[PDB]
């Protein structure tokens, strides 16, 4: 009374993504419920909400050199998934871990100045191909940009649309082209008022949009 | 307190000693001090099924109990024949008691009546027997390791590096 | 008195069954108590004496009258141990009910109460009082070849004496069978 | 017709704690019910409620030698699931087949001398690490104690709490480090009435706590 | 779309007691239904039961000699499961097939005189290990005993009650102790009326109770 054996044809591998499972053996043991226990968490990206980063530039020094004189141009760096301006950075490392990855990115900014000191800034973006970094407020205006002010408040999160060729985009760069997938993306300032020695902060999180696929190592394990 | 009631811990396996062309089979065969046997020898009297493994060749054969030994190789009570390299069969109880025990004082041989039995074969390496349901009744003394040194006592622990 | 303590049990048991219990039905006037001899205990043993006592000896009684009749039987077992002292004494002695006894060893010593048990000692007990409920292989049993069981007792602490008191103890048991079918 | 032979890649192991079963072959038979047979039991824990056990000193005598005299201090022992105090002991070698244990621990007493003295002893804990024993009932009482008398009882069984490091502990001990697991948790008395011998006895047992994880041999089968 | 093929680990003998079936391959065949026909049964026993059996005595002739006059003692024989008393016996064929083996067994008794002669015999129990076989009736009767007479009747039926060691026994005996397994259960008379030439018959058989577990060849196939 055998039922048919309709045996198996080459198939079947022990390989890595599998979803099949075992056998408990020295098993049927239970353990205290962990529930109640703080710190819990599931993602990568929620958790990358609520907490911020910080930066890096040549000097070493994570804070910005802010000049505070007739200058107009106050500094430029980049926004990869991997570069130089943002290796510190615990998105990258989450990132850099992964291929594929979408959606809008976040920013912030603590001001240095005692409160009574007016001022202006102007937060700017540049697409990757504009093939001259801009050199005035007005003109930079033309990409993308904002406003704020010493007054009324002193923090600011900010954020670029998740421009790009593609609906998504590869997380390392090339070594086959030139030009920046990003651009230079950096901020302008009015007339500053008065300071003696200023300084700026500014980070990256994850928010509402920022999204991968995935994954393979990428080290030399 | 979800162990220590047999139904748990009796479903193992225990090598045994000893081996010949053919070979009687029984609890009290097992080591003293194998945790198998202990609870087992910490009783008086205990059921069970009961489960057997052997890895052997040739033809592997089994009768139950209360049977004329001289009798096996021929006409062939029941079996299944060869197959390399594991083989799992079960027997069902077969003796002539309600019961088995493990010590039967009478005017200090082990008596002739608790015998799960017997197999016999051409060439037989290595056994493994198992207890099925079990049950014991009347649990008897029992012994730990003894004690030499000072303090409570001594032993190596396994960690990394 | 502490009173009864029973083994593994308390109830009124089956009494009538089948061919064989119908063949062999409670005989009830096979029952009579009477006394043995146990041992002696004065301030010489000092712990770990044992003193064995297997079951059950020939008996000038009905019940012993069958115990040679050398046949297919059961039987149960009433205990009631004790030894007449005087309050000034001191120790504890230790009572056993012991299945399927064998010649132990020095350190399992140290286990016994594993079986049913008292305690003795002139201050708690003055009678020990306990009741196996049958048991064996077969379901009923032929003696001479085997003994399912025994009446042992063993030291369980030195004993202790001052002017005032008895400076020997004898100690006695009470062993008589009960709800036999033979 | 086949069915798809999905077949198995690689698992399947004969080995040990596992759970598949067998075929019955010289089958279908029948036995006795083995109810209403007597001394039926499933717990070893349970089965070591009931019944109280003993110990052991140097003096290889298992009773307490019971100085009744100006002493104050009684003498001392230890309680390990593996200690010289306590080899021969019905929960040791049940024990001493497992490595995880929890749960309260269990002891008894049993008075020698006649009725009429008047007597005083105090049970005491001391936790595995107060770096000196208590010399005073008083101060000894710090960590745990209790009391009674002769009047109105003989027995007692006491109770250590199942203090650890984390809810569980190895039965066997270590070669690596040097404080006791628990301490050297003994009694103290308040002035002997009058006894020319006395005498102590004390077990150990199961309760509502002792529990076990498992199970490994150790011995040299 | 595989299923798993959850592969055997080493099970599946093809061995001796087993359940499984087979195939059909000229099949598909009827054959006109084989009830209505004579002859039907299904046990060895029960077939056992309506069939009575004869004995044997060294004298090879299977009815018993039967002694008319002052003797006493009739003649006396054994009742195993395998005795030369029982060889040519439906049972021990039958029997000798197993090992296991429970239940009361059964006997006949034939008369031969004529039936005018009045008679008196008397059928006794004897349990292994009386250590003396009776010798006058009364004192037989102390095991087993029962009578009838030629008045009234002729044939009848007798049973011994499955008196063992354990509610089963082995169908052979041992070759390492002494005592016979049952006795030598036979028969006592009260004083013969007369007669010429008596004769007697005796059978065993199947009945309410002959039992059996099994089974192994012993021959030498």
């Amino acid at each position: 009374g055998i039922f048919p054996v309709a045996c198996a044809d080459g198939y079947g591998g022990l390989v890595t993504t599998d979803p099949k499972t075992a056998d408990p053996v020295y098993g049927k043991v239970y353990n205290p419920p962990k529930t109640n226990y703080p710190g819990r968490f599931t993602n990568l990206l929620d958790v990358a909400e609520a907490c911020p980063t910080f930066l890096r530039f040549d000097d070493g020094k994570p804070y910005v050199v802010t000049r505070a004189d007739d200058t107009r141009l106050l500094a430029k760096f980049d926004v990869s998934l991997a570069a130089k301006h943002m290796s510190n950075t615990y998105l990258s490392g989450i990132a850099q871990y992964y291929t594929q990855y979408s959606g809008t990115i976040n920013l912030h900014f603590m001001f240095t100045g005692s409160t009574d000191s007016k001022a202006r800034y102007m937060v700017a973006y540049i697409p990757p191909g504009v093939e001259t970094p801009p050199d005035t407020p007005e003109e930079a205006a033309h990409c993308i940009h904002a406003e704020w002010d010493t007054g009324l408040n002193s923090k600011f999160t900010f954020s670029i649309p998740y421009v790009s060729a593609a609906d998504y985009a590869y997380t390392a760069s090339d070594t086959a082209e030139t030009t920046n997938v990003q651009g230079w993306v950096c901020v302008y300032q009015i007339t500053h008022g008065k300071a003696e020695n200023d300084t700026l902060l500014v980070s990256a999180s994850a928010g509402k949009d920022f999204e991968l696929r995935l994954p393979i190592d990428p080290r030399t394990q | 307190r979800h162990h220590t009631d047999v139904g748990f811990i009796m479903d193992r396996f225990v090598k045994i000693n000893s081996l010949s062309p053919t070979h009687v089979i029984d609890l009290m065969q097992t080591h003293k001090h194998g945790i198998v046997g202990a609870l087992l020898r910490a009783a008086t009297y205990y059921f069970s099924d009961l489960e057997i493994v052997v890895r052997h060749d040739g033809n592997l054969t089994w009768v139950p109990n209360g049977a004329p030994e001289a009798a096996l190789s021929n006409t062939s009570n029941p079996t299944a024949y060869n197959k390399a390299p594991f083989t799992r069969l079960a027997l069902p109880y077969t003796a002539p008691h309600r019961v088995l025990a493990t010590v039967y004082d009478g005017t200090t041989q082990l008596p002739a009546s608790f015998n799960y039995g017997a197999i016999q074969a051409q060439a037989i390496h290595e056994l493994l027997v198992r207890m099925k349901r079990a049950e014991l009744y009347c649990p008897r003394p029992l012994l730990a390791i003894k004690v030499t040194s000072q303090d409570r006592y001594k032993q190596k622990i396994i960690a990394p590096a | 008195s502490v009173g009864v303590t029973y083994g593994y049990s308390t109830e009124e048991d089956h009494v009538a069954g089948p061919n064989t219990s119908g063949l062999e039905t409670r005989v009830v006037q096979a029952e009579r108590f009477f006394k043995k001899f146990l041992f002696d205990w004065t301030t010489d043993k000092p712990f770990g004496y044992l003193t064995k006592l297997e079951l059950p000896t020939d008996h000038h009684g009905v019940f012993g009258h069958l115990v040679d009749s050398y046949a297919y039987m059961r039987n149960g077992w009433d205990v009631e141990v004790s030894a007449v002292g005087n309050q000034f004494n001191g120790g504890c002695l230790l009572v056993a009910m012991v299945p399927e006894w064998k010649a132990f060893d020095t350190r399992e010593k140290y286990q016994l109460t594993l079986f049913p048990h008292q305690f003795i000692s002139p201050r708690t007990n003055m009678t020990a009082h306990i009741t196996v409920p049958y048991l064996g292989v077969n379901r009923y049993d032929q003696y001479k070849k085997h003994k399912p069981w025994t009446l042992v007792v063993m030291v369980l602490s030195p004993l202790t004496v001052s002017n005032t008191a008895a400076p020997q103890i004898k100690v006695y048991a009470n062993i008589a069978p009960t709800y036999v079918h033979v």
